[PDB]
RNA sequence: CUUUAAUGUUUGAUGUUCUAACGUUGACCCGUAAUCCGGGUUGCGGACAGUGUCUGGUGGGUAGUUUGACUGGGGCGGUCUCCUCCUAAAGAGUAACGGAGGAGCACGAAGGUUGGCUAAUCCUGGUCGGACAUCAGGAGGUUAGUGCAAUGGCAUAAGCCAGCUUGACUGCGAGCGUGACGGCGCGAGCAGGUGCGAAAGCAGGUCAUAGUGAUCCGGUGGUUCUGAAUGGAAGGGCCAUC
RNA sequence: AAUUCCUUGUCGGGUAAGUUCCGACCUGCACGAAUGGCGUAAUGAUGGCCAGGCUGUCUCCACCCGAGACUCAGUGAAAUUGAACUCGCUGUGAAGAUGCAGUGUACCCGCGGCAAGACGGAAAGACCCCGUGAACCUUUACUAUAGCUUGACACUGAACA
RNA sequence: GUUUAUUAAAAACACAGCACUGUGCAAACACGAAAGUGGACGUAUACGGUGUGACGCCUGCCCGGUGCCGGAAGGUUAAU
RNA sequence: UGUAACGGGGCUAAACCAUGCACCGAAGCUGCGGCAGCGACGCUUAUGCGUUGUUGGGUAGGGGAGCGUUCUGUAAGCCUG
RNA sequence: AGGACCGAACCGACUAAUGUUGAAAAAUUAGCGGAUGACUUGUGGCUGGGGGUGAAAGGCCAAUCAAACCGGGAGAUAGCU
RNA sequence: UUUUGUAUAAUGGGUCAGCGACUUAUAUUCUGUAGCAAGGUUAACCGAAUAGGGGAGCCGAAGGGAAACCGAGUCUUAACU
RNA sequence: CCAUAGGUUAAUGAGGCGAACCGGGGGAACUGAAACAUCUAAGUACCCCGAGGAAAAGAAAUCAACCGAGAUUCCCCCAG
């Protein structure tokens, strides 16, 4: 009666912190907004966040709901 | 080109294309040679007898591919444009 | 499933069309749909809901 | 005896300036109404024989 | 022209009759001192039967073959592709006939944008009216909703309502993710043309993750790209597509 | 019941005692009428059961007569065989030890005899599984085809309605 | 009576007898690319096939399936 | 099958616990001698050494370097009654 | 008279024991069935390999039979030893 | 020898002696080496005949495109940051 | 009836064997496709007929391509 699962979807985390990016260069493959669009930082179709500009990778915690934003610091 | 039974690179991608029949016999001189073809007056033959091209072929083409130095008169064959400037450059001649 | 395959055809000259599914019980009107044009460039009215 | 040609890769492949190979992208012969336009957009130009597979081709096709 | 009448004429159809092709494993004669065969006379049948090529049906009489894998031996049962959670050891991945569930679509609005709005449930009052249909007020806080599983998301709403709409565009694409590969995914920006908005802007489908099928062969539309003397055409290619 | 799983069904007969046998019952898992039903005299190197006689079958073996076996003379094989200076036990160990460990026992060599072991010898296990192996057999598996069968054209025509 | 020569002699095969069915003679049927031959120098009281299996008492119901036989109206249906 | 659950004898410590100092113990490390590989380095230059560091268990397998056999040329030469 | 009865030759082969590197690649010994018939036997002939023949066992077809033997395709093929 | 693992009571071999298994041909690719070098090389054949002729051809010096076509560019596209 | 069939005699030729090569009439399957049926193996093996020192083919109702070539056969390219 039971016996399968789907193909694993390699979410996650794919630059960390302080890791130097080009623009275009996926940070986040994930599900919902786990993590937010910060500053430059776009969010895809699929709440890819995704290096919209170059610089360093910046995770945060803003606002009041304390979300997890995603910046770039322009390096 | 056998993967175990997986379907073969060569067999589970498309096909495209055809074969010009036309391009077999078409060639493509550089200006290396005709400082060789005994004369200074090129046409498909006067080619064909420096065994340049071939005697199959019908249309040849005159492609920038390095120094011409001898004034050539060319005749009938196509002439790319930096090989009409070079030709043109040095002396030379292109009619058609 | 049900739901079937048309082409919606331009309504320039060109022969020129997109395509698409539409469910034929449901909605039975022909569907219009101003789309883009390549060989005109331009946004012509398309239809035919086959 | 001379070489012959596993045939049905010569129409398939096709050499290019360095000793790669070229060919067609599968998938856009039909089903295709739904597929967006990305794919069928990104399908449609030649693409190289990658690292992996040059060991097949090369053996199918020797003359060229 | 329509419709009809007589004649001649041109051909097919059907039934009766006929002798002349063919059959004769009927009789007699001859080769011949021979129940073969051939020839002759005659009888009977006779355009049939029979055989040839073509063709439908029947055809284990005969022939060639096929009759999956996984599997706590094999069979029997179950499963085989794809999505979600757990196993899974706080990056990714990770097995078992391990534990649980789902998909093989839907939608021309349920997409785009602009403007607005905020749930479940319970309590109280109130015509029919009821435990629960509408109204009003309060508590409550998203326990709700999300087209369909589960997980992660969602208030700036991704939820709910309305106006206008077709960006559910076409050519590309820096850069990335992900796979042995085939492939799959994310993508700012550039060009052309468009929608909404006063504008900043947003829009290359849907909150996301399933909703699927390589190649060959072939069908349909477009494009002289090719087109075996030449001009066409057929066929092929290329683009769209089944 | 050549058929009955449950089952050694239940009752009766035979027996001191009868899963078999005979008769009967019928709840026939799953008989049954020419893939014949039920009877059936005679027949059977046929299957099952009972009894008389008879006996070494047996209780339980004993003796004897012969042919080998044993000794001598003559001739003179065979299977098998990595090599051997080829013991017991207890344990270990590719998991059942002559060969390892611990220990115990054992002068060297034959002859008759027995067969517990040498996973003894003979035969690339016949069962089981596998191989995109084979062979024959079957069928409403697939594809053909011989044969049978259908029509068209050919061989193959007239004379009248 | 017959049978597994060489592990099975039997309840199996055969059998007389019964039935069904085909067959009108250039018979059906069989061997045979064909000619021909067997059937048979026979002729339905005969011959071939199939089942059952002396004899006695008997052989019940079902024609929906598969086959066979018969029918020709209509539907569909090849070569041409 | 035979003690047969310390390997055995045997042990009242030759057992266990705590502390300490000895010694035994391997193809480990060191000493002495030798060979080979890969680097580095001053010459030697077509390479060897005063060196110098370090490495050398090996199946499938890859790389490198050799020995022998028979036959052909060198060879009507050179060994050999 | 009789696919009649008893029983030798003759044909067979039911049981037991021996034999099982045999005396024998199927027998010997002691019993056993048929024994005027659908019997048995001699000599010759005919039928042949998907074929024969079969009182049917998949039996027999030269100690070979769910497809003889010989030669060839042929060094079939063997993801197996 | 096969294996995760064999003294294994798993396979093979009684012993000796002789024979007994990665070859050959033709294509293609890479490495070494030799010749010539923007050139290299001939095949069949003629033949004083391993010489010399024979450059037919093949490979390379130019790619892109399905193709026409273009050409150090070309394809895509109406055009490409 | 004429005549043909037939009969008798004479003359000339043939018949059979042989290794390969050659032309023609028939013609597999194992195998490969990692199964198998189209396909392959392969017009191979084999069987049969015939001929010669060679056989066969052969003197364009052939190509080519707006220029031309000039029967057949064999070899090297073309070209895997």
């Amino acid at each position: 009666r039971n016996g399968r699962d789907s193909e694993a979807k390699r979410l996650g985390v794919k630059r960390f912190g302080g890791e130097s990016v080009l623009a275009g260069s996926i940070i986040v493959r994930q599900r919902g907004t786990k993590f937010h669009a910060g500053a430059n930082v776009g969010c895809g179709r699929d709440h890819t966040l995704f290096a919209k500009a170059d610089g360093k990778v910046k995770f945060e915690v803003k606002g009041p709901k304390n979300r997890k934003f995603i910046s770039i610091e322009a390096e | 080109g056998f993967e175990g039974g997986q379907m073969p690179l060569y067999r589970r991608l498309p096909k495209f294309g055809f074969t010009s029949r036309k391009a077999a016999i078409t060639a493509e001189i550089r200006l290396s040679d005709l400082a060789k073809v005994e004369g200074g007056v090129v046409d498909l033959n006067t080619l064909k007898a420096a065994n340049i091209i071939g005697i199959q072929i019908e249309f040849a083409k005159v492609i920038l591919a390095g120094e011409v130095t001898t004034p050539v008169t060319v005749r009938g064959l196509r002439v790319t444009k930096g090989a009409r400037a070079a030709i043109e450059a040095a002396g030379g001649k292109i009619e058609e | 499933g049900i739901r079937e395959k048309i082409k919606l055809v331009s309504s320039a000259g060109t022969g020129h069309f997109y395509t698409t599914t539409k469910n034929k019980r449901t909605k039975p009107e022909k569907l219009e749909l101003k789309k883009f044009d390549p060989v005109v460039r331009q946004h012509v009215i398309y239809k035919e809901a086959k | 005896p001379k070489i012959k040609t596993v045939r049905g890769a010569a129409k398939r492949f096709k050499k290019t300036g360095k000793g790669g190979f070229k060919h067609k992208h599968a998938n856009l012969r039909h089903i295709l109404t739904k597929k967006a336009t990305k794919r069928k957009r990104h399908l449609r130009p030649k693409a190289m024989v990658s690292k992996g597979d040059l060991g097949l081709v090369i053996a199918c096709l020797p003359y060229a």
